[PDB]
Formats: structure tokens, C-alpha cells, sequence
């Protein structure tokens, strides 16, 4: 396939 | 499911070839999610191949009505996921397993024919 996305998720742009 | 369109927001640089780089306010085409964490757009505008963009860098939308899903939250793993349910979108493996069985030989129909729009 070579689509494994095992990376992680990004936040949107704010202040956590 | 339907052909769903999605929307990138953010400019998100390409790293490897399973990777395709984006702009904020390009036309991308939704294919299947991942964990919906990922999703699977390509490119509409230009020419080249599918990619993987992040759903924090993308917006769902519907070709017929962007106006309704475009105050979702793709963020939030709850709109994200409700919609994705509604819609019935495929996974990423599924997808894959879709294309390679579709390519493989069986029945088909080859009547019908595809074009692309051109404006100005």
C-alpha cells in the first residue's frame, strides 16, 4: 500500500 | 460512499514519496481515512499523485453544499469521526485493497467518460 500514516497527529494552531 | 471533496488550510511540505505537498486554499479529493488522524487526498489541480495529508490540515467539504461542513471541526476526533461514519469513507487499507482488486481482472463496464472543468 505505502500509506501506513503510523505518524502522530498534529494540533491545530492554538495554546494548548 | 459519495466523492467528497476536502479543502487544505495549512501549507503541508511534502517529506517522503508517501507524501504530497499541499497549500492553504487547494482543491484536494478525499480517498480514506486513518485512525481519523489522516486522511488520504490528491491532487485535483495539477497533475502527479496520490498523497497523505493530516485532517488538521484539511477541511471536509461537500462539492454541494461546502457551506454546511465547513464549520466542523476536523480537529475534533468527534465531528471528524460522525462525519466519516455518515459519509461511510473508507479506510486507508480498504482502499488499498479496493485498487488492487480493481485493478486485478473481473467484470466492468466500459462505457462512460470523465472530464475536468476549465474556466477563464
Amino acid at each position: 500500500g505505502k500509506f501506513i500514516p503510523s505518524r502522530p497527529a498534529p494540533k491545530p494552531p492554538s495554546s494548548a | 460512499m459519495a466523492p467528497l471533496f476536502a479543502v487544505t488550510l495549512y501549507e503541508f511540505k511534502a517529506e517522503r514519496d508517501d507524501e504530497l505537498d499541499v497549500s492553504p486554499g487547494e482543491n484536494l479529493s478525499i480517498c480514506a481515512h486513518y485512525d481519523y488522524e489522516w486522511f488520504i487526498a490528491k491532487p485535483i489541480n495539477r497533475l502527479g499523485g496520490p498523497g497523505l495529508v493530516p485532517v488538521s490540515y484539511v477541511r471536509i467539504i461537500d462539492l454541494m453544499d461546502p457551506a454546511k461542513y465547513a464549520s466542523v471541526d476536523t480537529y475534533d476526533r468527534e465531528q471528524v469521526m460522525k462525519i466519516i461514519d455518515e459519509f461511510k469513507i473508507p479506510t486507508v487499507e480498504q482502499w488499498k485493497d479496493q485498487t488492487r482488486r480493481y485493478k486485478e481482472s473481473s467484470i466492468q463496464i466500459g462505457n462512460g467518460h470523465g472530464q475536468s472543468q476549465g474556466l477563464e
